[PDB]
């Protein structure tokens, strides 16, 4: 589990940008089709996102930018 | 006679409604069925969702159905027999008898 | 999906095009077979089938006839929710006035017309005729005639003229007059006609009419010619048990509306006597309005069963109602409740989880993750095994509760940290187990309390259990930074008596080698918890940059502070554990491992540090014994003596030495005293009595007295509790303040015979009685304080202003009661502040002060910090993230969605819980330190005496030490006798100035002779016999008993040269003469000399309310019964006509309106002199100071200073700690009005009272033009009425009278865009607040694309 | 037996519980001797002389009591209705005095002190500072958790408001109140009140749906528009007053 | 109710606020055991179907 | 805490302050009067003995007393 989102909220400033930023992600991982960037220790989607936005690989600019990567390969 | 100020109208309750439980009983059994009839040729999958009402409209007698496969109705009920009986064995049924608590 | 929520009026068009058919007949239901009669108020062919895709006769049920309207019956076949919007319209045959729009008052069909309400109600019951447009003879438009008076007008004017009655007329009425017509008439009578009340109502009048012309509403809409009935399955008559249906009142009222409606038309087609006529048209507005809304014309009907039958009306409002009860708060799913038990085990995030509320709570999760795993074959497979609780769906659930959290909630939710998030642990048992530290967090014991437990579904909201309501993240309060995650009760006595020591205890004196040796040293048996003792330790330090850097050393501790070492983490210092460690310390323990190491340490070190306190208190044995409540043996020779001095008391009363009260007044007090002396003596008995040996002899050490251990620690107790079970129970009181003489002398240790015990029952039951009051009213201030505070959310980082408040210390009486560093910390600054001699930039304007900046500031000792303030934010609609400062608690910044508003009202109603119900009532300076002397307002003159004597009003003089920082205040009256006078720098037992309030000196300028001109005795002076002294004095009075002759003439003195000469006032020609009201007496004669402001007329000569009351009053913004008077603008007093209750008090401005005048109520006593130039924002009589009046004059800091203040000593005087941001907001809400002094190129009315956001934006886009903008004046509201003037119809009618709102929204024709955060919660949408806030950002970015 | 906390005395003075707990040890300590004595048989006169002294046993009480009218049989059914310790009144402020509780202490075998030492159960160690044992008699109060305790997730719903009704006493869900609206604005927990307020209580279609979203592994909803609201615009429309949605 | 061997003492945090901490010897023993008796109904009235 | 457990703190409120306004109403300092500021006459070495500072003879005190007993 996570304790506590301190260090998420570093990455994203905002604690609110935090959590709308990742929900996008959990729900990208969970419906669906999208893996995890970080090794899942059993986790639910919603500690894995927030792993994932601790170490920096995950955030508001880059999920846009992989929105719009797969939108031109979607093609 | 209550503690929140209650009404009897608070208390009437709804013999109505179908029950969350009860219509995802019924949206797993339309994709069970619809599997269950993917597994089949399509004389048997198109006259058994036009004989029933399945994924459409009005079902239709046994003559509508002919005239759709411009065939007489003895040879569709033949086939929809036919179809009924293949999917009565196991390996076509138990997906569907686990929707039956009886 | 959809915008704002546009209202109006209804055209009888469109309430015919809501309907789906007509209601003719007044019948329900068929009596045996159930079914909808007609074409009646449940009919299956308007309202929709009354089952499933089913007509109604039977011809049509399968769903292939869907759609279809049955050839029989004409039932469309539809869903059954069809039934439940579908509407239908009763077609009223005669007009029905609404009463809403007749008794609104003010009536808008009244003061539409212009025509009085009794007068429209006469015209309304047929009691009189109405003309309407009589024609070219005799008549005005709306003139009322009597019934004879029309008869005689039919006879000598019969056509050409046209007087109608009842609804029909006023239908008429308003359907023909023009609104822009009478509109333009209200135009040439308001500014060509100059009569100012006249002309208020007159202009409120045609603001009316230009709403009516804006909005699309037609004036004649106000007539019911069409009536809509409401869906039936919103008014059902359902089937209960036994056959005896249940209804809801409204098919009541519809079938007398109906009933009544056929009759009429009956009536109507039979040609009937024309009075019977009248009385079934009145019959049927009466029902009506009934059915709109019952009660509100006459008495309410009836109902059948004799009791109020319920109308649409009181369906919407009421306590009891629609806007309230269900739609703002509603049953929830998901949910459960239990009773909560401890469990000590847990961590801070987890709470325990009963299996059994756990498998009910989840069963959709689990059903899904069966079904998923394949362990069931489908939904109904996986609920037969979750119904027989299969071994596998143990693991299904383990796996489902994992990272999912649940909000724990209890019943008042007083402060947001009620609802919080925990992560459960499947426990077995049917009873939570909630973590202990959360329990202050809570207000929750385990008496048996219960809490409620709610499952956060979807995924964006079970991220917001783990990142914004975890139990974790909350380990701070909002309303102040210091940590709610205190050990309680168990875990301070287990650590006050872990880290404590004993004068001779096992193992005392021996060098350990760090403190793991110390704890295998405690658990071998070798040494004592409590010995003395040497421990290398090594502590760390991060003031390096980031980097800790190490030292060792051996500390001189005992055993116990050595293994509580172990637990603290790594940047803290030793001395945070080296001392006995009570309750305060403990807490501060953890505020400063949070202040050094952040969030992450000081959760874990929260709960080690609970662990550890419950297994050493385990570990004590620490019990209580009867023994332990040692009484003290001088308890009765104590008693005794004050038995004998009560006894010479009685004595001395029966003599005839004192009265009555005296004597109960001297009892009371010999009792107290002697209470306070047996508790005393009983605390000094506990405290110390432990006597141990060292080496020898003897020695005495702090108790170990179970009792005296937890009073000592903090865990439970008090001098007062323990004196109460030692000491004695002292005096009684009875419930109304009257204290009984006869004292309980006794404790509970010792009996307690059956006449005291009955003695102290009173209290007992008024107290207990009390607190079922303030557990009943228990959020009110929150919830008054959430409807005027409760939209305001950070919007902006920075409105980049440079206005804040000049925060200091409270430096009041002595030394400060708060100093910099608390009021100070966690706000942004408004300017650079340098030190003082400035020496450097010290502080940049927008650096948030936390506590490094805290430490800066008083090293270099500063005493006033500028700091941006949220009632000075330039932001449009909220506050910048800038003029709010630094959140509790998530202790960085506040970031933009925070709901500011609802925070600041919970922290101001939480803590306000635990204070009093009850509103409650309470020569020569004894200066204190070393220091010098500052000065306000000097103007002093050194007297030939060699003393100072303050020749100013109000000279203020404080004691500043070479600190920089001011350490003393006082206020100085008009000339005290000043031993020490200017700048005078000098230390204490050394009194700063001697005065008497039996002299108030009239201290001259210059020395000289004081000749007498303007006195003539006999007219304004009093013959005062110096029967004391020798001599004669004539003292200045007013025209109270003289006559009237020279009443208003004041008693001069000239104080002028040995020569004759008027000696000016040096600074003004004006000599040196002066004025004198009375209160002043005057011991000179003419002719007769002075020194530098000599002795020539002396005037001869703390209660703090704290109850709650003592803050809603103080936020309502009231005006007090002696209201200070205070001084409107500069310039120098006249004073005039007296004797009124009303003397003239006139202002000579310096420049400016200089006839400017104002009254005083001469019952009070006028405390300034009429020569002294008046300052604008200053005070002339001196009593308690107005808000309004502070608002006005000095600014809408002085009136925000005022109100933390005020707020601020109500909530310190019970040690309550509430931050200032929080009233700062309430005030910011408060003051929210700006009002048009000069209408200038704006556009707004004359004297019009408009949101002040609203003139701010228009007059600032104008500044940015070449226009001069609309000079507003602040206004300054009470919450009640701040909350009263909102934005949006919906908030306002869900806290407000909703009629008054919805009526004026219907005729305004408003239209609400959702942008409240109570807004938006009724319609379902998320609130612009927080994890929405982002999300409504983009709605207002799509929305003007 | 049982183990409570210390510190409620102090706070809630309360005495009684403590003194009550002493006087109970010594009622009790009375009876293990009795009992001991009835094991091992001694007879009928060495035990009726150990309940005479017990029996009298405090200063001038009106309980005068003698044990030679007694019949030897009827000592036997006292002997043993005072095996599990003998019962003692104390009438309300007529109670027994301290130093008879320590009296009736010491006629046992018990610490005058009323206090004993205690030993972990588990670490077998001693406790310091000896505690309070003593026999209390306690009351269960019928707030029984098995009634207290309940939870639901979807079950009935009320007819004219169709919000959770229950009716299992009580299968309704709980009442999100007006104080945990504003204790969730608090937080900026958005979408936990919109759930809240929408699809776990009123919203017909978003409830229904979002069940089988949960079953269907998919943590999302679609909220729509609670009948709440649908209802007060009926009934708002219903009088002249044109309530509509903007677009 | 029953005399029960109390000792007034912490232990642990598991009689914290005002909870209790109750061996198992007192449930074993079942002297707290209550009995209660519930009574169910069912009606068979008469609808209209 | 407990029902029992804040309405000590408002029963110990109350009594307190009772206690404080009455034993403010007593006087402890010293400004020997030597005569009633209402009937002139010299308050006694005694009663004047026992409340230093006091300012009233005995019957002036008594109708006082009453009259704001009256509340008047
Ligand atoms: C809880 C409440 C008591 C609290 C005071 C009791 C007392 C009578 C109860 C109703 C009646 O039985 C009629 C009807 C019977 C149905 O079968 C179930 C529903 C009904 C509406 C009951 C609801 C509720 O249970 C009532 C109000
Ligand atoms: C006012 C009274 C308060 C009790 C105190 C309320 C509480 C619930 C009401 C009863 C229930 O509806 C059940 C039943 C339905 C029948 O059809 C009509 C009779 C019954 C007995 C009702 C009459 C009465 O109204 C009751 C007793
Ligand atoms: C009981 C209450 C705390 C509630 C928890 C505390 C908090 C403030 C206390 C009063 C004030 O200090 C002023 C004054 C001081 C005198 O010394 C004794 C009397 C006064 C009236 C005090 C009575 C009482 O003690 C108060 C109400
Ligand atoms: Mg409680
Ligand atoms: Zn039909
Ligand atoms: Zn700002
Ligand atoms: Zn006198």
């Amino acid at each position: 589990a996570r304790v506590t989102v301190q260090d998420a909220v570093e990455k994203i400033g905002n604690r609110f940008d935090l959590v709308l930023v990742a929900a996008r992600r959990a729900r990208q991982m969970q419906v669906g089709g999208k893996d995890p960037l970080v090794p899942e220790e059993n986790d639910k989607t919603t500690v894995i996102a927030l792993r994932e936005i601790e170490e920096g690989l995950i955030n508001n600019q880059i999920l846009d930018v992989r929105e719009r990567q797969e939108q031109q390969e979607q093609e | 006679g209550d503690d929140e100020d209650s009404h009897l109208g608070d208390f009437i309750e709804d013999t109505t409604l179908e029950l969350p439980l009860d219509s995802a009983t019924t949206e797993s059994l339309r994709a069970a069925t619809h599997d269950v009839l993917a597994g089949l040729t399509a004389r048997e999958a198109k006259v058994l969702r036009m004989r029933f009402g399945i994924d459409m409209n009005t079902d239709y007698t046994l003559e509508e159905v002919g005239k759709q496969f411009d065939v007489t109705r003895e040879r569709i009920r033949q086939i929809e027999a036919k179809a009924l009986r293949k999917l009565r064995h196991p390996s076509r049924s138990e997906v569907l008898r686990s929707f039956l608590d009886d | 999906e959809f915008d704002a929520i546009k209202i109006a009026l209804a055209s009888p068009d469109m309430i015919r095009s809501w309907s789906f058919g007509e209601v003719k007949k007044p019948e329900t239901i068929n009596y045996r077979t159930f079914k909808p009669e007609r074409d009646g108020l449940f009919c299956a062919r308007i309202f929709g089938p009354v089952k499933d895709y089913e007509c109604l006769c039977g011809k049509y049920k399968r769903l292939k006839h869907r759609g279809v309207i049955c050839e029989k019956c004409g039932v469309e076949v539809t869903q059954t929710k069809v039934r439940r919007e579908r509407m239908g319209h009763i077609e009223l045959a005669s007009p029905t006035a609404h009463i809403w729009f007749l008794k609104s008052l003010p009536s808008r069909i009244g003061l539409l017309l212009d025509m009085p309400l009794r007068d429209i109600e006469r015209v309304l019951y047929f009691e009189s005729y109405v003309v309407i447009e009589g024609g070219m003879t005799n008549l005005e438009r709306q003139q009322i005639l009597t019934e004879e008076q029309y008869l005689d007008a039919l006879e000598e004017f019969g056509d050409e003229f046209d007087a109608k009655m009842g609804a029909e007329a006023i239908q008429a009425l308003l359907k023909s007059m023009d609104l822009e017509q009478e509109c333009e008439q209200l135009r040439e009578e308001l500014n060509e006609t100059n009569s100012e009340t006249k002309r208020k109502k007159l202009t409120k009048r045609i603001k009316l009419l230009e709403a009516f012309v804006q909005s699309g509403n037609k004036p004649e809409w106000m007539i019911l010619t069409v009536l809509p009935v409401l869906p039936p399955d919103l008014r059902p008559l359902v089937p209960l048990d036994g056959g005896r249906f249940a209804t809801s009142d409204l098919n009541d009222l519809y079938r007398r509306v109906i009933n009544r409606n056929n009759r009429l038309k009956r009536l109507l087609d039979l040609a009937a006597p024309d009075i019977i006529v009248r009385n079934e048209k009145r019959m049927l507005q009466e029902a009506v309005d009934a059915l709109l809304d019952n009660g509100r014309r006459g008495r309410a009907i009836t109902g059948s069963n004799k009791r109020p039958l319920k109308s649409l009306a009181d369906m919407i409002k009421g306590k009891q109602g629609r806007f309230r009860q269900n739609l703002l708060g509603k049953r929830v799913d998901y949910s459960g409740r239990s009773v909560i038990t401890v469990g000590p085990y847990l961590r801070l995030h987890q709470c325990g989880l009963p299996k059994k509320m756990a498998l009910e709570l989840f069963k959709p999760f689990i059903y899904g993750k069966l079904e998923l795993r394949g362990l069931a074959t489908t939904i109904k497979a996986a609920k037969k095994m979750v119904e027989r609780e299969e071994a596998v769906v143990w693991d299904i659930l383990d796996e489902v509760i994992r990272e999912h959290p649940v909000l724990l909630n209890r019943a008042p939710t007083l402060h947001r940290l009620g609802i919080q998030a925990f992560e459960p642990v499947l426990i077995e048992g049917k009873a939570i187990q909630l973590h202990p530290l959360v329990c202050a967090a809570y207000n929750a014991d385990f008496d048996g309390d219960q809490m409620a437990v709610h499952v956060p579904l979807t995924l964006e909201a079970q991220l917001e259990a783990r990142a914004l309501m975890m139990s974790t993240n909350n380990i701070l309060s909002p309303a102040n930074g210091e940590p709610i995650i205190v050990p309680s009760q168990d875990v301070v006595l287990g650590l006050y008596y872990m880290t404590r020591d004993c004068v001779n205890a096992k193992g005392e004196g021996m060098v350990l080698t760090g403190p793991k040796e110390a704890e295998r040293l405690y658990r071998s048996g070798l040494a004592s918890l409590h010995a003395r003792v040497k421990v290398r330790i090594t502590e760390y330090e991060k003031d390096a940059n980031g980097e800790l850097v190490a030292k060792t050393s051996l500390k001189d501790t005992t055993v116990g502070r050595a293994i509580l070492w172990m637990i603290v983490p790594k940047g803290l210092p030793y001395s945070i554990v080296n001392q006995a460690l009570g309750k305060k310390a403990i807490s501060k323990m953890l505020n400063t491992c949070y202040r050094i190491l952040g969030l992450k340490p000081t959760v874990i070190f929260a709960d080690q540090i609970m662990y550890t306190g419950f297994a050493y208190a385990a570990r004590s044995g620490a019990s209580v014994g009867i023994d332990d409540m040692v009484i003290p043996e001088k308890k009765h020779e104590i008693i005794s003596e004050a038995e004998a001095e009560v006894a010479e008391i009685q004595e001395q009363f029966q003599s005839g030495l004192v009265t009555a009260g005296e004597r109960y007044n001297k009892v009371i007090d010999i009792w107290a005293a002697a209470n306070d002396r047996v508790s005393k003596a009983m605390m000094d008995n506990l405290q110390t009595e432990t006597v141990i040996n060292r080496d020898g002899q003897e020695e005495k050490q702090v108790s170990f007295n179970s009792i005296y251990m937890m009073a000592d620690s903090g865990a439970r107790g008090s001098a007062a509790q323990i004196r109460q079970l030692a000491g004695m129970r002292g005096l009684m009181a009875k419930p109304d303040g009257s204290i009984i003489e006869t004292p309980i002398t006794a404790n509970f240790r010792e009996g307690l015979n059956v006449l005291q015990y009955f003695i102290s029952t009173h209290g007992a039951r008024k107290g207990l009685a009390d607190t079922a009051l303030k557990t009943a009213n228990s959020g009110y201030l929150t919830r008054r304080l959430v409807d005027v505070a409760q939209d305001l959310v950070v919007t902006e980082d920075d409105c980049g202003t440079h206005e804040g408040i000049m925060m200091t210390p409270v430096i009041e009486g002595g030394d400060v009661k708060e100093p910099l560093r608390d009021r100070v910390l966690g706000r942004v600054t408004a300017e650079d502040v340098l030190k003082p001699g400035t020496a450097d930039i010290l502080v940049p304007r927008n650096t948030l002060l936390h506590e490094q900046w805290c430490d800066l500031l008083e090293e270099n000792s500063v005493d006033a910090v500028k700091v941006r303030s949220v009632v000075s934010c330039d932001t449009d609609f909220g506050v910048c993230a800038h003029c709010y400062g630094r959140d509790l608690a998530r202790g960085h910044i506040i970031n933009k969605g925070e709901a500011i508003g609802v925070i600041a009202a919970q922290s101001i109603g939480e803590p306000g819980t635990q204070l009093t119900m009850r509103t409650f009532h309470i020569s020569s300076i004894q200066v204190k330190n070393k220091g010098s002397i500052k000065l306000s307002n000097v103007k002093s003159v050194v007297n030939s005496s060699g003393k100072l004597v303050i020749t100013s009003r109000n000279t203020e003089l404080k004691l500043i030490d070479e600190f920089g920082r001011t350490k003393e205040s006082y206020k100085v009256p008009y000339g005290a006798v000043l031993a020490k006078g200017d700048g005078e720098q000098v230390a204490g037992g050394e009194t700063v100035a001697n005065w008497d309030p039996h002299t108030m000196p009239v201290i001259t300028e210059v020395s000289g002779f004081v000749r007498f001109t303007d006195m003539i005795d006999g007219q304004t002076i009093t013959r005062q016999t110096d029967e004391l002294t020798g001599l004669s004095s004539l003292v200045v009075l007013d025209s109270a008993e003289r006559t009237a002759g020279g009443k208003d003439l004041r008693p001069a003195l000239k104080i002028v040269d040995a020569q004759g000469n008027d000696v000016l006032i040096p600074g003004t020609d004006m000599p040196a003469q002066y004025f004198l009201p009375g209160k002043a007496i005057v011991q000179l004669e003419d002719g007769v000399q002075i020194s530098s402001g000599d002795t020539l007329a002396r005037i001869p000569q703390k209660d703090i309310t704290g109850g709650l009351p003592r803050v809603a009053d103080l936020f309502e913004a009231r005006r007090p019964k002696e209201p200070a008077i205070l001084a409107e603008i500069s310039g120098i007093v006249s004073f005039g006509k007296e004797t009124k209750g009303k003397r003239r008090l006139v202002i000579t401005p310096v420049d400016g309106s200089d006839p400017y005048e104002e009254m005083i109520p001469k019952w009070r006593q006028l405390n300034v002199f009429e020569g002294e130039r008046v300052e604008r924002g200053d005070v002339i009589s001196d009593g308690p100071e107005a808000p309004h009046d502070i608002l006005r004059l000095r600014g809408v800091h002085a009136v925000t200073r005022y109100i933390v203040n005020e707020v601020q000593d109500v909530y310190r005087l019970q040690g309550v700690k509430i931050n200032d941001k929080h009233i700062e907001v309430i005030v910011r809400q408060m003051l929210r009005k700006a009002t048009i002094v000069n209408a200038g190129s704006s556009d707004f009315l004359e004297g019009e009272q408009v949101e002040y956001s609203r003139v701010k934006i228009a007059n600032r886009e104008l500044e940015a033009n070449g226009k001069v903008g609309a000079t507003y004046s602040r206004d300054l509201l009470g919450i009640t009425k701040a909350s009263l003037a909102t934005e949006s119809f919906i908030s306002a009618a869900s806290f407000q009278e909703t009629t008054r709102v919805l009526t004026e929204a219907a005729v305004a024709g408003k239209r609400d865009e959702l942008r409240g955060l109570k807004e938006n919660v009724i319609v379902g949408r998320l609130i612009p607040a927080g994890t929405g806030y982002a999300y409504h950002q983009d709605r207002m970015r799509r929305r003007a694309a | 037996d049982i183990v409570l906390n210390p510190l409620g005395v102090p706070s809630r003075m309360n005495i009684g519980q403590i003194l009550e707990t002493h006087l109970g040890m010594a009622a009790k300590g009375i009876g293990d001797k009795i009992n001991a004595m009835l094991k091992q048989q001694q007879e009928v006169a060495k035990l009726r002389e150990f309940i005479q002294r017990a029996y009298d046993l405090g200063a001038d009480v009106r309980q005068k009591v003698d044990l030679s009218t007694f019949s030897d049989e009827e000592v036997m059914r006292l002997a043993e209705n005072l095996r599990k310790g003998m019962p003692i009144a104390t009438p309300v402020f007529d109670g027994a005095k301290e130093a008879e509780i320590k009296e009736l202490l010491k006629l046992g075998d018990l610490p005058t002190s009323g206090q004993i030492r205690l030993y972990d159960g588990r670490t077998g160690e001693q406790f310091e500072r000896p505690v309070t044992v003593g026999y209390m008699y306690m009351l269960k109060l019928n707030h029984l958790v098995d009634d207290k305790m309940h939870a639901r997730s979807t079950g009935s719903y009320s007819l004219v408001t169709q919000q959770p009704l229950g009716g299992k006493a009580q299968f309704g869900g709980q009442r999100f109140g007006e104080m945990e609206v504003w204790a969730l604005e608090a937080y900026g927990a958005a979408y936990t009140l919109q759930e809240m307020l929408t699809v776990k209580s009123d919203d017909v279609n978003g409830r229904t749906k979002m069940y089988k979203n949960i079953v269907d592994g998919n943590h999302q909803m679609e909220p729509g528009m609670p009948e709440s609201f649908n209802v007060l615009l009926k009934e708002i429309r219903s009088l002249g007053i044109n309530i509509e949605l903007e677009d | 109710g029953q005399n029960m061997r109390v000792a007034f003492m912490p232990w642990n945090g598991y009689n914290f606020e005002d909870s209790i901490l109750v061996s198992e010897r007192v449930v074993q023993e079942d002297r707290f055991t209550t009995i209660h008796i519930q009574e169910l109904a069912c009606v068979s009235r008469d609808t209209k179907l | 805490s407990d029902e029992a457990d804040e309405a000590y703190s408002v029963t110990e409120q109350l009594t307190m302050t009772g206690i404080n306004r009455i034993r403010q109403k007593i006087n402890a300092h010293g400004i020997p009067v030597y005569l009633c500021e209402a009937c002139g006459n010299p308050i006694p070495e005694a009663r004047r003995k026992i409340f230093p500072g006091v300012t009233l003879c005995v019957e002036c005190q008594a109708y006082q007393e009453r009259q704001r007993k009256h509340y008047a």
